[PDB]
């Protein structure tokens, strides 16, 4: 066996620097003829498979950006991105391919600093066929803003609550690289026939009042 | 895997048809060749029959073969039986690795007339009295053909154990056997009866013996 | 065509031995070998079979791994070598040529013979019976000599065969003389073994 | 041993792959032969030694025997040509080319550029090679053995076999057999060089069973597959059942066999009926390096052989299925073109 | 194009058996070795097997030893992996990767991933979803709630693939053993309601399969 110690476990940069992806292997990697690191960095984009990068620690694949030049020899290795961009905010894999088994790294998520951006919350009623069933839920969509600290609170009838609430984060975008974020106000269908105000009030930094969108039967 | 039923043993007059079976238990014949050896004793066996009915060059056609789906048996036919037929005949059939063989028909050859046995008895001696030991004498001779079939007998009662029967063997012009019956010295005494029967083609000749004999 | 058997006596249960079989004139690569075998008595038994050159070979399970066929095509003879022998095995084995198409022998050997007895060779012990015979009881290896008044009396000597009761041999020698002759006359029976090398004269007295 | 021709105790005529064996001569023109050649025998020409296609040759005159000037010469397996030298005094050589791939494992200090693509210890995982070979094929390697035992024994209780494991020079040959039967075969080579220990493991592929040949056997499930099948257990006892395979091709990679749930006659392969014709089948096609493999699955019997390169005669040989009474034909029909 | 394209993913109770398949497309299959390898829910990849080129040699882990087999079929282009005794924490996303074989090594990097077919483990028999439409003027949000179902994954679309720019889909959230997600579109506010949308919903493991339009 052998440990792939990969930090650092987070990581947030701006657009168009350089950042040092690190990776450190419990034993060596370099063979004495072979003069060459057995070490493979893989980008694992979300919501999509691994992909190779480099192979032998510095030689890199067909179609790999020039930006992307590895580095490092025997335990330690690092990898680093010339210019960065707006496409690649994969979380990279340190693997090492030395003796079996082949272990993989812990990966470096790329968070990215974004230009402060603005939350678009939007309120849906319940469906008439989701009443038939006999449940009744309500969902707040926040979307495109930056950055993804937020907080969703659940109004009803003014007072609050907080009972059986879901909260769904997603991750980054390629194009517009922003986060989202949705809720369900879980009810039985007899507790919604009571009320009609139903508010959801979202916290977010470019506003001091809490973005509030309601709906009244 | 099957087992082929030969019977014990022909007489024939010079000049007959005499028909040998070889009865197989379980399977069609008809997909097993058989082959009919003839083992004259003293002798190596020859090849009579092979194929079913084709025989070898040197085998007069007084010797014929024939397969009967209905008896599930081969039969071997020798026509005017001349005198050095007198010999044991056999079947063979193989299948996969497997060589099975028949029980071995002794056909005998009557250029003598019938014979009964004359039959003679023997009591223990007295020197093996003294080692507490007993053993009765059945003397079998001058009979022809060796169709025979020995019985020891202790008061009416067929003892079973502790008897021993040689074959019929040649000394005379016609033919000769022995049988032995081993006793204890108490257990000879004990019983007042013993008796030797041969079946003999039918006849069961017999003679007897008693512990009260004449003495000194 | 001529198949030469060689081997073959006396032997105690555990030996071995390897019967030769040696071929004449006919193509030996060409033609199926097998061993067959007879016990006093008893139907013919097959024992092994051997292919054009050994690329199959068949025992019935009686012999498994006790016997090994083998055939050797540069001396053109057969052999059985078999291993830890018994009883059963006292029979008197032949080789033969075979046409695995036929599935039959054609040709035969003559057949060499094989003793497996445990027994020792010992001498004899006499009983007078009363026509007058005498009886040998126990006596091996087979043959032993009977005559009566060392040879004085010509008619009526009938000695029975020998049986194997439990290992050795046994027989009775009878002679039918005249009612006059006896118990007037001294009636000796003589007994000798020549294989133990002993002579045993005993009477005949009621 | 090796082949041999003698002239002192006719044509010697002589065409094979040769794996670095010696071909023997007893005493001739074109001058000193096994450095002069008679290549174009109409031109009667001499063509040196050193200007012919063969990779590694080594040529050996002996004179120390006091009744013959013997000449002599070692092939290495390494020929990228066919080529054909010629020398009477009539001796004439063509040296065939090895279809089969080659595996050199060069694990020694002398750099052996003779042939360009090598394997060396940076293939190695941990000191272990995994090496798969194809139905026939040449592994080769170059250094020093432990204690000299290599590539005859295996581990998993099933011992790998080879046609020839031919040990000349410092270098180990192994020679895939055309069709091992097994499952799971392997052999340990453990070879030291620079102060480690390799350990090369070979294994065959997964065979191609395509057995141009005949499937009497009453059985679906079967480890080798036939180019024709069939079941003999239902046929007339007097139906006699001919499989015919005939094959025409310039080279041969071919495996002929049959499975036969009887009895086989003659003792087949190596005896065949021509069409009591029984004749020896390497005689028959007169080809040396034919390779003979044998198999039973349980009561099954399966013999085959496999035929590899050209052939000289059209030839055609029968052998025989026998079940109970029943009977099957088969015929081989190999075309020379 | 490379293309290799898994299949296999479904529900096991702990103790069953479960065979996933790999088409390999558009190269020489039996030039280049093959292997497996799974990511954990948690994202954490570990080897699970890797294949010979001709399959005369196999290697696992110490983990899922005796327990999966590796298997591939070069007549068909195939790759397989037969799992066995199952436990829950063999629940994750299984990937078939092909090695590299510039230089002729039995342990090299994945040159090309495939898409990954990811299996469960859990006592709960599949339940299918319950699809709940969510309509609401300036550049109008679309919406659309999937509740109640088992397991992981479910596969939805917008106009059978047609939608795609300013799409979102959240992820799915654990409901006392059972999930839910949502998803949400945006579009121009004049597209809709003249043009219509529909939610296209699929679960694999119970071949469910619901076109809600909003
Ligand atoms: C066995 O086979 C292997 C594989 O073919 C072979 O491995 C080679 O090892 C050597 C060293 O033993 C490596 O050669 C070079 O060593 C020098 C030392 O100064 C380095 O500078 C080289 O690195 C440069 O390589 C590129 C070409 O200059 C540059 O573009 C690069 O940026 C580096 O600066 C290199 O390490 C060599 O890497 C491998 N072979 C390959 C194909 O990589 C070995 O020699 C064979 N023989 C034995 C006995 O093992
Ligand atoms: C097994 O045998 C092989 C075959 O020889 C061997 O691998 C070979 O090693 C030699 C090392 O001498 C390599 O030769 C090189 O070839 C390149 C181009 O072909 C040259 O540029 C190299 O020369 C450079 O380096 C020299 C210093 O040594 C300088 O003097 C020179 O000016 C150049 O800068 C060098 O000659 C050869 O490429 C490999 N491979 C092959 C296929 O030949 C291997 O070492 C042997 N042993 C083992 C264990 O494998």
């Amino acid at each position: 066996d052998i440990v792939m110690s990969q930090s650092p476990s987070s990581l947030a940069v701006s657009v168009g620097e350089k950042v040092t992806m690190s990776c450190k292997s419990s034993q060596s990697l370099f063979y004495s003829s072979n003069q060459k690191n057995y070490l493979a960095w893989y980008q694992q984009k979300p919501g999509q498979s691994p992909k190779l990068l480099i192979y032998w620690a510095s030689t890199r694949e067909s179609g790999v950006p020039d930006r992307f030049t590895g580095s490092g020899s025997g335990t330690d290795f690092t990898l680093t991105i010339s210019s960065v961009k707006a496409e690649d905010l994969a979380v990279y894999y340190c693997q090492q391919y030395y003796s079996y088994p082949p272990t993989f790294g812990g990966g470096t998520k790329l968070e990215i600093k974004r230009a402060d951006a603005a939350p678009t919350v939007s309120i849906f009623p319940p469906s008439s066929e989701q009443l038939t069933s006999g449940g009744a839920s309500v969902v707040c969509f926040l979307n495109n803003f930056y950055p993804k600290d937020i907080n969703v609170k659940w109004k009803i009838d003014g007072s609050e609550r907080q009972n059986g609430v879901l909260n769904s984060w997603t991750d980054q975008d390629s194009k517009d690289s922003t986060y989202s974020m949705s809720s369900t106000l879980t009810l039985t269908k007899d507790e919604y026939e009571r009320h009609n105000s139903y508010t959801c009030e979202a916290t977010h930094k470019t506003s001091t009042s809490p973005i509030v969108k309601s709906f009244n039967r | 895997q099957f087992v082929l039923s030969q019977p014990n043993s022909v007489s024939t007059n010079l000049g007959s048809t005499v028909k040998l079976s070889c009865k197989r238990s379980t399977g069609n014949i008809g997909s097993n060749y058989v082959s009919w050896y003839q083992h004259h004793e003293g002798r190596s066996p020859t090849t009579m029959i092979y194929r079913d009915d084709q025989r070898p060059d040197g085998v007069p056609d007084r010797f014929s073969g024939s397969i009967d789906r209905s008896s599930n048996s081969a039969l071997l036919t020798i026509d005017n039986v001349q005198t050095e037929d007198e010999a044991a005949y056999f079947c063979h059939s193989y299948s996969t690795g497997m060589y099975i063989f028949g029980g071995g028909t002794k056909l005998t050859v009557l250029g003598q007339p019938k014979s009964t046995p004359t039959l003679t008895m023997f009591p223990p001696s007295p020197e093996e009295l003294q080692e507490n030991k007993a053993t009765l004498v059945c003397l079998i001779s001058n009979f022809s053909p060796s169709g025979v079939t020995v019985a020891w007998k202790a008061n009416g009662t067929p003892i079973t154990q502790g008897v021993d029967t040689s074959n019929p063997t040649k000394e005379d012009n016609k033919y000769m056997a022995s049988s032995f019956l081993h006793l204890t010295s108490d257990q000879w005494r004990s019983h007042n009866s013993f008796t030797c029967q041969v079946t003999h083609e039918g006849n069961t000749v017999e003679k007897t013996v008693s512990p009260t004999e004449c003495v000194a | 065509v001529q198949l030469v058997e060689s081997g073959g006596g006396l032997l105690q249960p555990g030996r071995s031995l390897k019967l030769s079989c040696v071929a004449s004139g006919f193509t030996f690569n060409n033609y199926w070998m097998s061993w067959i075998r007879q016990a006093p008595g008893k139907g013919l038994e097959w024992i092994a079979s051997i292919s054009n050159i050994g690329g199959t070979i068949y025992y019935p399970d009686s012999v498994k791994g006790r016997f090994t066929i083998s055939r050797d095509s540069a001396q053109n003879t057969l052999y059985l070598q078999m291993n830890s022998l018994r009883s059963e095995d006292t029979a008197t084995y032949y080789c033969t040529r075979d046409l695995r198409m036929s599935d039959y022998f054609d040709y035969w050997g003559q057949g060499v013979m094989v003793t497996v007895s445990s027994a020792e060779t010992t001498a004899p012990s006499v009983y007078p019976l009363a026509t007058l015979g005498c009886l040998v009881k126990g006596y091996f290896p087979e043959p032993v000599t009977v005559t009566w008044n060392s040879g004085a009396l010509s008619s009526g000597v009938h000695t029975f065969p020998a049986v194997l009761q439990s290992g050795l041999y046994t027989l009775t020698s009878s002679v039918t003389v005249p009612s006059s002759t006896w118990p007037s006359q001294t009636v000796t029976c003589n007994v000798a073994h020549p294989a133990s090398s002993t002579k045993v004269d005993k009477k005949i007295v009621p | 041993i090796g082949y041999k021709c003698n002239f002192s105790n006719i044509f010697c005529t002589i065409h094979s792959y040769f794996i670095y064996d010696k071909i023997r001569l007893i005493i001739i023109l074109p001058e000193k032969c096994f450095q002069k050649v008679y290549t174009d025998y109409e031109n009667r020409v001499e063509t040196d030694i050193s200007e012919l296609g063969l990779i590694e040759y080594e040529i050996e005159e002996n004179d120390t025997n006091p009744n013959y000037n013997e000449r002599t010469i070692t092939i290495s397996p390494f020929s990228p040509k066919d080529i054909e030298f010629f020398c009477f005094c009539m001796v004439h050589v063509r040296v065939l080319k090895y279809p089969h791939n080659i595996l050199f494992t060069n694990l020694t200090n002398d750099l052996f550029t003779y042939l360009p693509k090598t394997y060396n210890e940076s293939n190695f995982v941990s000191n272990v090679l995994e090496v798969e070979l194809n139905d026939g094929e040449l592994f080769v390697l170059a250094c020093e053995l432990i204690n000299k035992k290599c590539f005859q024994e295996g581990k998993e209780k099933a011992l790998y076999k080879s046609n020839k494991i031919i040990y000349h020079k410092n270098l180990t040959i192994f020679k895939a057999p055309f069709y091992v039967t097994s499952k799971d075969v392997n052999t340990e080579c453990t070879c030291k060089f620079k102060n480690n220990n390799y350990k090369i493991v070979l294994k065959p592929k997964y065979e191609k069973k395509v057995i141009h040949g005949c499937n009497f056997s009453s059985n679906v499930s079967s480890k080798h597959t036939f180019t024709d099948s069939l079941d003999i257990s239902l046929v007339d006892d007097s139906a006699h059942i001919s499989c015919n395979v005939h094959l025409s091709e310039p080279k041969y990679n071919h495996l002929v066999g049959l499975n036969c749930p009887g009895d086989i006659i003659p003792d087949c392969f190596f005896q065949v009926y021509q069409p009591s014709n029984i004749v020896y089948l390497d005689s028959q096609i007169n080809i040396g390096d034919i390779e003979y493999y044998e198999d039973a699955e349980g009561d099954d019997k399966i013999k085959l052989f496999g035929i590899v390169g050209s052939i000289p005669k059209t030839t055609s040989f029968t052998c025989i299925c026998k079940k109970d009474k029943k009977s099957a034909y088969m015929t081989v029909t190999i075309d020379s073109a | 194009e490379v293309m290799l394209v898994e299949s296999g993913g479904d529900l096991v109770k702990p103790g069953g058996s479960l065979k996933v398949s790999c088409a390999a497309s558009g190269f020489t299959f039996s030039n280049y070795a093959m292997s497996w390898v799974r990511q954990t829910p948690e994202k954490r990849l570990e080897w699970v097997a890797t294949i010979s080129s001709g399959a005369s040699y196999t290697h696992y882990p110490d983990s899922v030893k005796g327990r999966f087999t590796i298997s591939r079929d070069n007549a068909k282009n195939t790759l397989y992996l037969q799992m066995s005794s199952l436990r829950s924490e063999d629940t994750a996303m299984y990937y078939c990767g092909r090695q590299v074989n510039r230089h002729d090594r039995a342990l090299d990097a994945m040159d090309y991933w495939g898409q990954g077919t990811s299996v469960t483990v859990s006592p709960a028999k599949t339940t299918p979803p319950s699809v709940y439409p969510l309509a609401p003027n300036s550049m109008v949000t679309l919406g659309c709630l999937v509740k109640g179902y088992f397991p992981e994954p479910v596969t939805v679309t917008w106009n059978s693939g047609s939608l795609s720019s300013g799409v979102h889909t959240f992820p799915a959230v654990l409901q006392s053993d059972l999930y839910t997600l949502s998803s949400s579109v945006t579009v121009p506010s004049s597209t809709w309601p003249s043009e219509t949308v529909t939610c296209n919903v699929a679960h694999p493991a119970s071949s469910t399969k619901v076109d809600k339009k909003i």
